[PDB]
């Protein structure tokens, strides 16, 4: 093939085939003059390096080119050039009708569809426009149809619409470690430039929303698009493949709005009425005359699915909260009351789930799903749980043990400087008693991080749980773990160093307090550590799985 | 059959000269060889020393990639001439 | 004070004054090539360290079988001509002429005085030298490039374990392998079954009686160097045995010694207890009586051989049996040589590999070293002893810096300072015999990663290397020519050769690793890419060869280099970013500043230490408590003595830290409330805050640090005013200021033309520009800031911009990080930034016909050519929109047999048949905006168009009507001077008069320095720049695109927190207070808990007491208050509750309300990294501007209308953008080009990019009950010719009919298999 | 250290010929 300046390009192949020719030639002549048997070898092994150096390169021959110093890539070498001796079936191919573009996350969305920009949609589904229009009758040909599509005419965003009304697209992310990686969707035209997803699919495709990127598909034969409604909806894989549990859960942001709906006060506004049924619950609430969690009685009309086939009604006057009686107008009429009579938080849930889709079904457990994020967004905007410096409750008792334990460090010195103890024996004795000391400090806080509510009613004194906000991101588990919150609060211990051994001054000083400069230093050690093993485990579990596939494939 | 196109005798011969001319007025003019410096040098026309010094095209490998990591080589970044989508 | 000062003044919350104030930061940069370009002309001999060392070099040749020298003087270094906004302008490089003196001495090589002739005059320019601007950077081919520092291993020895599971053994010498300066390196590994096997770079294993053989030495006497500890002696009782107790400590003996003038030292069959070695040191006895048959597992030494019968009785490495010594008693031997080697002992390892392919002798090892170095070849006796003489002699390329010799003495122990440079046969004995010691277990392994064995190399002595081997090639030409010719024919001229030194010179700083592109799409992006030190490159590890030894923070590098700046990915550790003190050293090594304190008073001057200079006296830190006496008030403090952070007494101290500071870099200091922060969440608010475009308003950060000045002064950037005077004229193009008397020359006092730069393109496509902060009559000082720069604000470095932030889930948009702004932050044009895009147009020379820039363009109408010029080139300012023609360009094509279905078309619509196709330039789709300037570019030789015409003749008048301006101020600013002469008030006389001549001669002088750069300036555009063969002209253009903020975009603030914006919500929908204020930007709670950033939250508590106190101002200022109830209460704001501030200083009516309108939108805080605010301190602003004490208020709901049953955290929180907006991310594509061999999609048609397959979602649809999907994506959708044109035909018709097909990734590998002689068909 | 002590010895060499009598040659400037 030519290029710019009349410059072609010849490939290496081609090279190995003239320099044969070139010597074939030779030999035919050569032997056609009675030429001696001393000329004729020399003729001979010319040949049979020629061929050698055709079929493969690089091993003993290493034929290098002019003006350059690379070797020359032969038939046999440009299969194993192939990807790294590989085919280009099972390498990366490129397809078409494809796309990438950031992704957004939208709460307005169900579950079974997606969003979708308004430019990525008329290039995806290109061909299938010219197509209507033909059969419409505004296209006559299909030239007059490209030009339609282009000038951005007010009839053409009619059409499209009709062919985005059932035609299940394909999403997925770039590390694909699962089969719930790559998962069907309806496709809903809105206007930007990034994918409007669903908040509840992204604990399926492991992203967050801080600059990834999801390629689409669009399947053309409706055979395709058969086996991705029926198999590859988001609404058929709502159970992981690995255990029983759902991977369909509420995620952090879900389970904090349903965590405070379903809570227990001592003192409350309106705490002590009576209701008649679920509708009463609804309209004292949002009326500003009964709080949100408030010790009342209900009677409800609840329904079991005992019996195969029969749904049986009974009346229970239970006393429960008020945002207790809430959650259950989601709940459908096949679960009894005791399982939302419970504080709602992440492990609690993932099993009603579980129940719920085991005892009920499919169809009513997507609808239940998607009320059940709709009444988890539109809670937590009521409640403005914000974490500041007060929520950071330091133990007074904190300071008690850190000067306690100094002055115990300090003993164990005095005793080295005359050499009664060896160096092996005070080492393990020192950094033991700090494990001993973290203890006390988690011990005290957690004491009083539960315990930090005081309220009354008609009495002196009465405890109950906290409302602190620290304390209902960690209880709930929607993120981190109880781990974590000593990092904060108390000290975060004995900061191991990355050669193997413990190092034995700790850091005292929390998040809050600020921490020193030396004792920032020491924790760039394990915080850089553990990074360089998160770039490598991507390395180590990837070909742990490219193993287990080949042995498993048939 | 050193070059990968085949050139005639009555035409080979004059792109000796050219490049025997070509290394002296190297280094004796100390910079680079230019296309209308030869012509002025040897008493040829300008639109005769353009297409013999353009004949030798030099061509070069395709499979070989350029950088330092060898991710594609030139075989995936050409195209087509005629109509192909 | 300076001018800039008054204006803005920030309250400091450092609690200790800093005694040393932060140094030049480009100091590496610009003190690297000072000493390489020897730019400074002195009166004396200087020395020049440098390039001017290597230049001596040169000179002094040394011919065989001739006589041939040269004398060099030194060199000339030459003015450039382009200046430094010209080379970027147009294509060419900043470079300078650099002309040496060269003189030839011929001799006659005879030893004598006589018949010696010499010749002296200038050779010619031997290259061009670089000459960067003062920046740190220098523009190559009209780019800015800069060269990153390298860090690679110290010369010397390093002994290593190398503890791998691949050994399968606990104790395992690694490779002892030495790394020069220059040359090839020798990989000495030590076996595992205790032998010694050397190797090379690039050579297989060689053993080491072959290498102990070439030195000159004999392998016996070596081998029993190291061994052959004991002799033994045949006097007495036909034996006797060396006693030493060490032997036989802890071994059973069963031997019984009976000497000792019948004193017994142990008894046959007892063990040998702690008891038995008192007895045997008390007396000092050495003989003892050993028995003929205890003798039979011992080996022997060396060759014993008898004086007597003249053969050797026994050879070496044999054991002494019974029949043996049968031999040795009746040959007389006098002394008997056994090798004492023992388990308890250490043990040689050099009797074990002396038996390798029988190197006996140095015959031997001569014709086996040769075959490593040339393969292949014959051996000869001649080749292969220069060969392997060419390390240990006859070193060319093996030179050794002059600390490689006392580093490599030092592990070993030598009382010797310097030595020679190559090694000698007496200076490699001594890594031979530390090997073997390290085996045992005596001593300690090296250490590598410490900061004590790398050094970081600089830009002048990386262009060093790579001048001296493009320079020691032009040598060996002119040598040889030299001698071949005539002495009296040949010039110096001609026998010099000035192209391998410019060659050598351009490709190399163009092809390097090290010379990458300087990223200007941030202007504290620019200082972090020069103060870098990288690792890998031209002779550095690969990110596989490092491992993980590298990728691990050490207690060495603190104050060197940040732990807490490094970008990650895929090389995470190799690189790092430089501290802020840190300074280089004279040998190169990083070197940070101390305060030495004695135990009497605490010193003012400053010491720098070194890296190993650090582990003999103890160092403690800034943090530390003071009485006001000068002395350590506390009871403890915390240093570190062994490179371990521990706590020590007060009382022994000597080392102290000048500022807490020096830890961390200068993309880390900046940001606010570090200590609060984990370290997870600072090395990615490192790289965040790195990436930020500059926006359209410059916002100052309300929560600042105080190094953000230091960033954006010492920066190229700003206009930086050289001397002090008054400001003539203010001017948005350029400005203007006078000189002061003092400091000032003779003649031409007052000359300072600034002249600010417009809206050009960076690397990275972004807009950037300078605009005039000064106003006419300002007495401004040298070292003031006259124009800031892009992200700049008053000389402070404002990358973002803030604005309100609340702390709550917004109905899920805000679900992870996802970000909900609102309808304020759009309409306002806050994020709207300002893109600069260039599209270049070539001419191509075809034989069919030659490309020119044309006007009419086959098959187009007057829509397309109404923005078009009669030329072919778009108007400047012409809005342009997605697909239109900008540059016309036609090129003529032939035989184009056209169709007879495209013939009866041509004759229908009356279209001519043209045979020119039409390949002019257009923009791609979704670019849009307005061409700001066309730049043209011809060739000599060649015909111009009108459009060039009207660029040239614009250049010349702004050439001429700015020198004619200028040369009014100097003209008006002599007679100013010359009118000062009224004290004779005429209306002494020989003084008037010659003045008036002078100052007439000096207006005449200072024509001519017009007229001839005037016409110096007019030969510039009639001339045509230098280009590529094959391009008849170049037109490119610039435009210049506005991409305003929307739903895709990624924002971020300095604490490490990403966040792609959702929606834009309106103004009613935002939360509101009891005020009427509604939020901008909701960020989600749920990462306080999680991320361990809890500068978030002091900042937003800050940002909100910042605002509280400037809206105080700004209701006290528009209330029409005196002066004394503003000073009144700035004063409660600066000295409240601590802080250094001066006040008092200030004018009466002028200063005070020039501060307080620029404090009515804010008064901005400076927060240190480690020395900031407490608690108490941030709590106390909330009180003065009346917020809450706690920092939480609830905010009413803006769609429902009710009020939230929590307390919500706002305030101010500054945020930035990313350059990772959806424009440059978002495509699709459905049709397009296919490649050739293999029929798979790609680019080129600029429209979209298909991505890739890969094999992991291959499994994937695998894993599900898919059949027809994986097998259309893979047959149908790619690799194929009928498959994808009949579908296409399906989709149209309405039915998919789903053909079959065949891969064509399948049928070429059948056409690759058949033609390799394998056969391969299909049965069916 | 080595090769500047040649051209040092023959700069002490070529200074010697100034007494004894000898003139370097001057050439003008190049191309
Ligand atoms: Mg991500």
């Amino acid at each position: 093939v030519p290029l710019d300046g009349g410059r072609f390009a010849t490939s290496d192949l081609n090279d190995l085939y003239r320099r044969v020719i070139n010597r074939n030639n030779r030999l035919k002549r050569l032997l056609d003059l009675a030429a001696p048997d001393i000329i004729v070898r020399n003729e001979k092994r010319m040949l049979q390096e020629a061929v050698d150096a055709l079929l493969d390169n690089g091993r003993r021959g290493r034929a290098i080119t002019g003006s350059n110093k690379r070797p020359l890539k032969s038939l046999a070498d440009m299969i194993k050039g192939k990807q790294g001796r590989f085919r280009q079936n099972l390498l990366g191919k490129r397809v078409d009708y494809s796309g990438r573009s950031v992704i957004t996350v939208g709460p307005t969305l169900r579950l079974h569809q997606c969003g979708l920009p308004k430019k990525m949609a008329l290039e995806l589904f290109k061909p299938f426009i010219f197509g209507k229009l033909e059969g419409r009758g505004m296209a006559t040909t299909i030239k007059a149809a490209k030009k339609m599509v282009e000038r951005e005419l007010p009839e053409v965003w009619d059409v499209l619409a009709e062919v985005i009304r059932e035609h299940p697209v394909l999403l997925n992310r770039a590390p694909t470690l699962h089969r719930l990686g790559i998962q069907a969707f309806e496709p809903v035209l809105i206007e930007g430039k990034a994918i409007q997803l669903h908040p509840l699919v992204c604990a399926a495709y492991n992203a967050d929303f801080d600059g990834d990127q999801m390629a689409v598909h669009v399947p053309l034969t409706l055979e395709a698009q058969l086996e991705a409604r029926a198999l590859m909806m988001s609404t058929n894989n709502i159970l992981s493949p690995a255990n029983g549990e759902p991977i369909i859960v509420p995620s952090q942001d879900v389970v904090m709005g349903l965590y405070y709906m379903t809570r227990e006060a001592i003192n409350a506004k309106g705490e002590g009425m009576a209701f008649a049924d679920l509708q009463e619950v609804d309209r004292a609430y949002r009326s500003g005359q009964a709080s949100l969690h408030a010790r009342v009685k209900v009677r409800i009309n609840e329904k079991i699915k005992g019996e195969d086939g029969q749904l049986t009604a009974n009346t229970r006057i239970v006393d429960t909260t008020v945002g207790r009686a809430l959650l259950f107008q989601v709940v459908p009429a096949g679960l009894p009351f005791d399982v939302v009579n419970q504080s709602m938080k992440k492990k609690a849930i993932s099993k009603l789930i579980n129940h719920c889709y085991r005892v009920v079904g499919l169809k009513d457990t997507v609808i239940f799903a998607d009320q059940l994020m709709y009444t988890g967004f539109a809670y937590s905007t009521i409640s403005g749980v914000s974490i500041g410096v007060n929520d950071f409750v330091i133990p007074d008792e904190k300071a008690r043990i850190i000067n306690a334990a100094t002055d115990e460090v300090k003993e164990i010195e005095s005793q080295y400087a005359s050499g009664l103890v060896t160096q092996g024996e005070k080492y393990n004795k020192v950094i033991d008693l700090w494990s001993k000391a973290n203890d006390e400090v988690s011990k005290a806080m957690m004491a009083n991080l539960s315990k930090e509510k005081v309220v009354d009613r008609e009495g002196k004194e009465v405890d109950q749980e906290s409302f602190n906000s620290m304390y209902m991101m960690a209880d709930s588990g929607a993120r981190g773990s109880a781990a974590q919150i000593r990092q904060l609060a108390g000290m975060r211990g004995l900061m191991a160093k990355p050669d193997g051994s413990i190092i034995e001054t700790p850091i005292t000083a929390n998040f809050r307090e600020g921490l020193n400069v030396l004792q920032y230093f020491i924790s760039t050690h394990g915080a850089r550590k553990g990074l360089a093993d998160t770039a490598l485990k991507t390395a180590n579990s990837g070909y742990l799985t490219r193993r287990l596939v080949d042995v498993a494939q048939d | 059959q050193t070059r990968t196109i085949r050139l005639p005798i009555h035409v080979v011969k004059e792109l000796n000269v050219y490049l025997r001319a070509a290394r002296e007025l190297t280094h004796k003019l100390d910079h680079e060889p230019s296309p209308e410096e030869i012509a002025n040098l040897l008493e040829k026309p300008v639109a005769e020393v353009k297409r013999m010094l353009g004949l030798n095209e030099r061509v070069t490998s395709v499979d070989v990639s350029l950088g330092p990591d060898s991710d594609k080589t030139l075989l995936d970044t050409l195209t087509d001439d005629r109509p192909t989508d | 004070y300076s001018y800039t000062e008054k204006k803005r003044i920030r309250k400091d919350f450092s609690k200790l004054p800093d005694v040393m104030d932060v140094p030049y930061l480009l100091a590496i940069q610009l003190d690297s090539y000072r000493e390489f370009l020897q730019a400074g002309a002195t009166k004396e001999q200087f020395r020049d360290v440098g390039l001017h060392a290597a230049f001596k070099s040169v000179f002094p040749i040394i011919s065989y079988s001739g006589n041939a020298a040269l004398e060099y003087v030194g060199y000339r270094l030459g003015e450039p001509a382009f200046d430094v906004k010209e080379c970027v302008l147009r294509g060419v490089t900043f470079a300078v002429p650099l002309r040496v003196k060269v003189r030839l001495i011929i001799f006659d090589r005879e030893s004598s005085n006589k018949a010696i002739k010499d010749i002296k005059e200038q050779e010619v320019y031997m290259g061009e030298i670089p000459l960067m601007t003062e920046n740190g950077t220098f523009i190559i081919n009209g780019t800015e490039r800069v060269i990153v520092s390298q860090l690679h291993r110290s010369p010397g020895v390093f002994f290593d374990h190398d503890r791998g599971k691949t050994h399968s053994s606990g104790k395992l010498l690694y490779s002892a392998r030495i790394i020069p300066y220059r040359g090839s390196w020798l990989d000495f590994e030590f076996d595992p079954k205790d032998c010694v096997f050397v190797r090379i770079d690039r050579r297989r294993k060689l053993p080491a009686s072959v290498l102990l053989r070439a030195l000159g030495y004999s392998t016996e006497e070596i081998l029993n160097a190291f061994y052959a500890t004991n002799v033994f002696h045949i006097k007495g009782e036909t034996l006797n045995l060396e006693l030493v107790p060490q032997r036989l400590r802890g071994e059973v003996a069963s031997i019984d010694i009976k000497d000792g003038s019948g004193k017994v030292i142990v008894e046959q069959g007892r063990r040998i207890t702690a008891r038995h070695i008192n007895q045997l040191e008390k007396a000092g006895v050495s003989q003892l009586e050993v028995p003929f048959d205890y003798l039979i597992g011992r080996t022997i030494a060396k060759a014993i051989v008898h004086p007597a019968t003249g053969e050797i009785i026994a050879e070496c490495n044999t054991e002494l049996t019974l029949d043996l010594l049968a031999k040795v008693a009746k040959a007389q031997v006098v002394r008997i040589e056994t090798l004492y080697t023992n388990d308890i002992d250490c043990g040689p390892f050099i009797s074990d590999t002396l038996k390798i392919d029988n190197t006996s002798n140095q015959l031997e090892a001569l014709v086996e070293i040769y075959r490593m170095m040339r393969p292949g070849e014959p051996p000869t006796k001649e080749a292969a002893e220069t060969l392997f003489g060419n390390l240990f002699f006859s070193a060319e390329r093996y030179d050794l810096s002059a600390v490689g010799r006392m580093k490599f003495n030092r592990r070993i122990g030598r009382t010797e300072i310097e030595g020679p440079g190559v090694l000698s046969k007496e200076d490699i004995i001594d890594v031979l015999k530390t090997l073997v010691d390290i085996r045992n277990g005596k001593g300690i392994v090296d250490d590598i990663d410490h900061l004590g064995n790398r050094r970081v190399r600089c830009v002048g002595e990386m262009a060093e290397n790579q001048f001296r081997v493009g320079l020691v090639r032009v040598e060996r030409a002119v040598k040889e020519r030299l001698s071949m010719a005539e002495s009296e024919g040949l010039m110096p001229q001609d026998l010099i050769n000035a192209k391998p030194v410019a060659a050598a010179i351009k490709e190399f700083f163009g092809s390097s690793q090290l010379s990458q592109f300087m990223d200007q799409n941030n202007p504290l992006s620019e200082i972090t890419h020069k103060r870098r030190v990288s690792a890998l490159g031209p002779g550095g590890l690969t990110r596989e060869r490092a491992g993980f030894e590298v990728r691990d923070v050490h207690p060495t590098h603190y104050g060197r280099v940040c732990p807490i700046e490094t970008p990650e990915g895929p090389n995470i550790g190799l690189i790092n970013s430089l501290a802020t003190y840190a300074r280089t050293n004279k040998y190169g090594f990083l070197e940070s500043p101390y305060r030495v304190v004695k135990d009497s008073l605490v010193t003012d001057e400053i010491v720098f230490l070194s890296a190993i200079e650090e582990a003999d006296h103890v160092i403690a830190q800034a943090s530390a408590t003071l009485n006001e006496k000068g002395q350590l008030v506390d009871e403890l403090v915390a240093v570190r003595h062994l490179n371990e952070f521990t706590v020590k007494a007060p009382e022994d101290v000597t080392l102290m830290d000048v500022s807490p500071k020096q830890v961390v870099s200068v993309a880390a200091s900046l940001i606010p409330f570090l200590e609060h922060d984990d370290a997870n969440r600072a090395l990615m608010g490192s790289n965040m805050q790195r990436q930020a475009v500059p926006t359209l308003r410059a916002d100052k950060p309300l929560v600042g640090t105080g190094m953000e000045r230091n960033v954006a002064r010492d920066s190229g950037v700003c206009v930086v005013a050289r001397r002090g005077g008054v400001i003539d004229s203010v001017d948005a193009s350029r400005v203007v200021v006078r000189v002061a008397d003092d400091e000032v020359e003779t003649g031409e006092a007052g000359v300072d033309i600034y002249n600010l730069t417009k809206y050009t393109r960076s690397n990275q496509n972004t807009c950037i520009n300078q605009r005039p902060l000064v106003s006419k009559g300002d007495v401004v000082a040298r070292g003031d800031i006259l124009a800031d720069g892009p992200s700049t604000d008053m000389g402070e470095l404002a990358l973002g911009q803030n604005m309100r932030v609340a702390f709550m889930p917004w109905n899920g948009f805000n679900f992870e990080d996802s970000i909900c702004l609102s309808e304020r932050v759009v309409q306002e044009d806050r994020f709207t930034t300002i893109h600069i895009q260039e599209l270049t147009c070539v001419a191509r020379d075809t034989k069919l016909g030659p490309e020119e820039i044309t006007a009419d363009i086959p098959n187009v109408g007057e829509a397309a050519l109404n923005k078009l010029d009669e030329a072919g080139i778009v108007y400047v300012g012409a809005e342009v929109q997605a697909g239109d023609i900008l540059v016309g360009k036609v090129t003529p094509k032939g035989e184009t047999q056209l169709t007879p279905e495209e013939k009866l078309l041509r004759a229908i619509f009356g279209e001519k048949a043209s045979d020119v196709k039409d390949t002019s330039l257009r923009v791609p789709t979704g670019t849009k905006g307005t061409v700001i300037d066309v730049q043209v570019f011809t060739r000599d030789g060649v015909e111009r168009d009108s459009r060039a015409l009207s660029i040239e003749k614009m250049q010349l008048d702004q050439i001429r009507k700015d020198l004619n301006e200028e040369f009014r101020i100097v003209e008006g600013a002599t007679f100013e001077r010359l009118r000062a002469a009224l004290v004779g008030a005429k209306a002494a006389d020989d003084a008037l008069n010659e003045q008036l001549e002078k100052a007439q001669a000096y207006i005449s002088d200072r024509r001519q320095l017009l007229d001839d750069k005037f016409e110096d300036k007019k030969r510039k555009l009639q001339q045509g720049d230098d280009l590529a063969p094959g391009v008849l002209k170049i037109v490119k253009v610039y435009l210049a695109i506005k991409r305003r903020i929307q739903p895709g975009d990624k924002m971020a603030g300095r604490h490490g927190n990403k966040g792609v914006v959702s929606v834009i919500m309106p103004v009613e929908d935002m939360p509101h207070d009891a005020n009427g204020t509604p939020v901008d930007i909701v960020l989600n709670p749920l990462g306080v808990p999680s991320r361990m950033n809890v500068g978030q939250i002091l900042e937003t508590h800050l940002g909100l007491a910042a605002k509280g106190l400037g809206e105080k101002i700004n209701r006290m200022l528009e209330e029409q208050r005196k002066v004394a109830e503003l000073r009144k209460f700035l004063h409660e704001i600066y000295n409240e509750i601590g802080g250094r501030e001066e006040n008092l200083d200030e004018l009466g009516d002028n200063e005070i309300l020039a501060l307080a309108k620029n404090l009515r939108g804010g008064v901005p805080m400076a927060t240190p990294v480690f020395d900031g605010a407490k608690e108490r301190e941030i709590k106390a602003m909330l009180k003065l501007a009346d917020l809450p004490e706690s920092g939480q208020m609830r905010l009413f709901d803006g769609r429902t209308g009710n009020q939230f049953e929590r307390p919500t955290t706002v305030g101010y929180m500054y945020m930035l953008k990313l350059n990772h907006l959806v424009d440059d991310k978002m495509h699709a594509r459905s049709t397009g080009s296919y490649s050739l061999v293999t029929q798979q999609p790609l680019g080129g048609k600029a429209q979209f990019g298909g991505q890739r397959f890969g094999e992991m979602e291959v499994w994937a649809l695998e894993a599900y009950g898919a059949a027809y999907t994986l097998q259309e994506m893979l047959t149908v959708k790619s690799d194929d010719v009928n498959g994808r044109t009949k579908m296409y035909k399906n989709i149209v018709d309405g039915d998919h009919r789903m053909e079959a097909g065949m891969p064509e990734s399948f049928n070429v590998l059948i056409k690759e298999i058949r033609s390799l002689g394998i056969d391969i068909e299909l049965e069916t | 250290e080595a090769k500047q002590k040649e051209r040092d010895a023959l700069a002490k060499a070529m200074e010697e010929f100034l007494s004894r009598g000898g003139k370097v040659q001057e050439i003008e400037p190049n191309v």
